């Protein structure tokens, strides 16, 4: 049995029969060591996602780097939920989302121009004064014409199997 | 970015390019502790084998054996080997083998 | 056995009955609608090689095939943002209910979220939540809206239509009592605002029997949101079987990619990556057609979802059996994981009676008409009563209209109207 | 920007269509992916075989390819539903669902054609400037009860008027506007007041 991985300790009790063992994808994931009788542990090796979240070229080069499930070890920094972000700094405010980087976490391009790494706002923070005795009925209006876009068709393309397989 | 979008240009957003993977550092050879050389000189070098519908089968275990000898001996006519490689062959520990 | 399709009922048709009904009652029902799913990451490379150079540059050979399922996936996963983004994400300020929570009488407890819990969902939204309960190259990837950004949105949504109506909907928002609400509700189906002015004590009665109803039967039964278990449930099972394609041959000596490297040599072995590879991404593709089917089918639901939001939350619906069955009349959506949860109050009449109608009266050769309800009769003598429930009101001439001599109207009583 | 969903259509097609015909240069085990250069290069027997390997790759390639079109084809055809739905609903009529042309109370459409599209232009009614006012459920003059049938009874301090709903308009609260239907200890949030009679 060859492969990679992380050989570390583990507490299951094999049996005096059992040799190898298995899990519940039918994965190996734990093993006996030839030469003593110690139950080792193979944990895979530390491996994930790389998101690279940029602004626009034309705007400016300044990029970042997000590792994608990881807890900021395996690899200025920030841990969220979604991974380890490496290259922004984490501000206290909240903007609008810009670049979704996710549970919450946004980016965007801001002054000092770098990359900060904020939460979402769900907008303003309003409060009606509602009462038992108390109304409030408008006085005027503003007629407002908006817009509204929805496709209707593609392109009425057709390939012939005929000529695309066999030139 | 710009090599896994196939352009110059990259505009606000997240593009997910690659995977990050640790690199292991060395290898580890563990096996168990193994001697009495199978004896090969009496499966090979033997004084008359028997009939085809008779041919002899003789289990050999808790052994190890070196096939990397008899390849090289350029003895043999055909070494076909069906499932495995001629080489590649001494890296394995085998359960049970026949002969 | 044989299925039932109903009971046998008879309804008395006649040209001169009518039956109007006495009574009300208030039935908030539940409706489960996914929004979303799970969003995916399998990565290509990985499930079909599993860290193999080797193996790699065989697959290299096939194309673009790796971008492609890259790129669905990606697409699959945006779009199940912007489901949610679009179902939820539908006010732009962020309103909140009043210290002061006297309704008219309704209690609204279970539905607002209450700060003796921390700062998470309602109860009902926690009943709910309770009740719907790193690997070979397959990530997840968590949701940009969390669950908390899930429950203020609905709080939000709660609180703007308690204090406004469907006013929250068009613009600003504009305070209103909750009585005056309902009034307004109910001039909406045309019943009059005098009913609710009336029996407001017995409607929020009713209103919070209903809500307890709802809240038992939540407490008691897990399998209320089938839908969203099912989804689940379906996801759960394609990745399962996604994870299982990878112990199969395929044609292949095993299904161990370093097993067959360590045994067989390059030459011989290049044909069995071959075909684990064939294989693998054959079932990756069809993996994919899978999840690209589901993805629609939960568009299309997310979309019907965000209509009906928009449609009875910041307003009141006219359609027949869209926002609940019966005459609708509010209705407030209740967080739930990758769905959500509407109540929708609807007004269901009660037990009527049989009375004696006529199309129009005739007093002095001219035909006078109902200008709004209809000629009812209690044996002896003739009132217009509403059409949603039973008011006898005297006959007079501010009531009807008189078009015409009763000569051609196929039926009528010689009544006599009143003149104030 | 405003064409965003009709760009991203394009686009999607053009990259669909570039895919397609770029599939054409792998060999997906072949000798190469030139068909003319393996059948001027090798014999008829080997040739099968590549012929075979090439169409496969290529089949594939083109049901996948075929899939995508259909899926893209069923989410073009729900689009254009919708569309026409909102053309039939808002062009033609006058549409009372909630935000389902333009946001805020509709009033009429006007259709624009676009490439592959189609854009409305949502004329709605948003109201504004509000103002705060003290509002009663009915008021008694005479011992009975008086509901408004068509306004809000509300105050400007001192005095009681009915207005519309969505637009401050003081009527005086006359006889015509108003009915009776009940008594004063039946409803909660009654108000002493006096009814005119013309
Ligand atoms: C054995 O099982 C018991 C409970 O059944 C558990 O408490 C204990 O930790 C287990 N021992 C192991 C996994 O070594
Ligand atoms: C790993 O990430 C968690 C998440 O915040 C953090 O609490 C913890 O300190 C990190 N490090 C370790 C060793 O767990
Ligand atoms: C209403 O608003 C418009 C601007 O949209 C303004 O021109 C008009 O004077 C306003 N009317 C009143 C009565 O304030
Ligand atoms: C096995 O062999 C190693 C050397 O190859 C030796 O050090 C060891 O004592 C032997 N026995 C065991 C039980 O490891
Ligand atoms: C057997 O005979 C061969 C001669 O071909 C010799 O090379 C070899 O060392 C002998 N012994 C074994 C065990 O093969
Ligand atoms: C009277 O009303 C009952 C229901 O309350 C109905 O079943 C019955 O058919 C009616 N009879 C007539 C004569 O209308
Ligand atoms: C109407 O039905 C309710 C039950 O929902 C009951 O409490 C009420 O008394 C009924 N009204 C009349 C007039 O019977
Ligand atoms: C609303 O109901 C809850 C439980 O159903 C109760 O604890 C609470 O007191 C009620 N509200 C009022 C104002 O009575
Ligand atoms: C019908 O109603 C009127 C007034 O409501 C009453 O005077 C009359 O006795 C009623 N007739 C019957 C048959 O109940
Ligand atoms: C109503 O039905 C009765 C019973 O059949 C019949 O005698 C009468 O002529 C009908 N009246 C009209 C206007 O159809
Ligand atoms: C109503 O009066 C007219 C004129 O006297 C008469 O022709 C008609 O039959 C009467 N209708 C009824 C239902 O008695
Ligand atoms: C109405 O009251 C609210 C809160 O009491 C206040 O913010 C708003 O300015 C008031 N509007 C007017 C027109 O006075
Ligand atoms: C309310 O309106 C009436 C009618 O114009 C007026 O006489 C009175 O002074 C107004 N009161 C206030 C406080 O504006
Ligand atoms: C309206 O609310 C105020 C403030 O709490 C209260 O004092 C008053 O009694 C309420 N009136 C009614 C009719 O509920
Ligand atoms: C209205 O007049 C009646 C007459 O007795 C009185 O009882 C009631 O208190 C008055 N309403 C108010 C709000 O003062």
């Amino acid at each position: 049995l060859t492969g990679t991985g992380v050989l570390t300790e583990s507490n299951k009790k094999f049996l005096p029969f059992q040799q190898f063992g298995r899990d519940i994808a039918d994965t190996t994931d734990a093993v006996r060591d030839p030469q003593t009788l110690e139950i080792l542990d193979i944990t895979p090796c530390s491996f994930g996602g790389v998101s690279v979240i940029t602004p626009g070229t034309n705007t400016s080069n300044q990029v970042a780097v997000l590792y994608q499930g990881v807890n900021c070890t395996e690899v200025n920094v920030f841990q969220t939920r979604a991974g380890c972000l490496i290259g922004a700094e984490h501000v206290n405010n909240s903007y609008e989302c810009d670049i979704p980087i996710g549970a919450g976490i946004c980016a965007s391009y801001q002054t000092s121009q770098s990359i900060i790494a904020y939460t979402m706002s769900l907008g303003a923070e309003n409060s009606v004064a509602y009462s038992n005795n108390s109304i409030a009925i408008p006085t005027n209006f503003t007629i407002s014409v908006t817009t509204e876009i929805l496709p209707v068709s593609m392109t009425k393309t057709s390939v012939d199997c005929t000529m695309y397989i066999c030139g | 970015t710009k090599c896994t979008l196939k352009s110059f240009t990259v505009e606000k957003g997240i593009y997910q390019t690659s995977n990050f993977r640790v690199q292991p550092t060395e290898s580890i050879v563990r096996f168990p502790n193994i001697t009495n050389l199978c004896p090969f000189g009496e499966v090979f070098n033997a004084t008359r084998f028997a009939s085809v519908y008779a041919w002899n089968r003789k289990r050999i275990s808790n052994c190890v054996a070196d096939y990397s000898v008899l390849y090289n001996s350029a003895s043999f006519s055909t070494f076909k080997c069906y499932g495995v490689s001629p080489t590649k062959l001494n890296d394995l520990c085998f359960t049970n083998v026949y002969a | 056995y044989t299925m039932s399709l109903g009971a046998e009922n008879s309804v008395a048709y006649s040209n001169n009955s009518i039956a109007i009904p006495t009574n009300f009652t208030i039935s908030v029902t539940t409706e489960i609608l996914p929004v979303s799913m799970t969003k995916t990451s399998v990565d290509c490379t990985m499930y079909i090689c599993g860290d193999s150079t080797e193996c790699s540059n065989l697959l290299l050979q096939y194309g673009s095939f790796c971008t492609q399922l890259n790129r669905a996936l990606t697409g699959i996963a945006v779009e199940q943002d912007k489901n949610t983004q679009e179902v939820f994400a539908q006010v732009k300020q962020i309103y909140k209910t009043p210290p002061i929570k006297d309704f008219g009488g309704f209690n609204f407890s279970q539905i607002l979220p209450d700060p003796s819990k921390p700062s998470k969902r309602s109860f009902i939204e926690d009943l709910l939540f309770n009740k719907v309960t790193k690997f070979n190259g397959l990530t997840v990837l968590p949701p940009l809206l969390t669950d908390e950004m899930i429950a203020q949105y609905t709080s939000a949504l709660l609180a703007g239509t308690i204090t406004s109506g469907w006013t929250f909907g068009a613009g600003a928002a504009l305070q209103i009592p909750f009585a005056m609400q309902m009034a307004y509700r109910f001039n909406g189906i045309g019943v009059t605002q005098n009913v609710l002015y009336e029996n407001q004590k017995l409607i929020a009665n009713q209103f919070n029997s209903a809500i307890g109803k709802i809240q038992d039967s939540l407490s008691s039964t897990a399998s209320a949101l089938g839908k969203l278990q099912d989804v689940v449930n379906q996801n759960a099972q394609a990745l399962n079987t996604l994870v299982k394609q990878l112990s199969s041959n395929f044609g292949a000596i095993s299904s161990v990619l370093n097993d067959i490297l360590s045994r067989l040599d390059p030459p011989e072995a290049e044909v069995q990556i071959d075909r684990l590879i064939t294989g693998r991404l054959q079932s990756l593709q069809t993996y994919v057609t899978q999840q690209l089917i589901r993805a629609a089918e939960i568009r299309a639901s997310a979309n019907l979802a965000a209509t009906k939001m928009s449609e009875c939350v910041l307003g009141q619906s006219k359609r027949v059996d869209f926002c609940g069955k019966g005459y609708h009349l509010m209705s407030f959506p209740q967080s739930a994981p990758h769905g959500v949860v509407f109540l929708h109050v609807t007004y269901v009449p009660a037990q009527e009676k049989n009375f004696t109608t006529a199309p129009a009266i005739c007093h002095d050769g001219k035909a006078h008409f109902p200008r709004e309800g209809v000629f009812v009769s209690n044996g002896t003598h003739w009132f217009v009563t509403q059409r949603n429930f039973y008011e006898p009101q005297i006959i007079t001439t501010d009531n009807t209209f008189v078009s015409g001599n009763c000569d051609v109207v196929i039926g009528i009583v010689n009544n006599t109207v009143y003149d104030p």
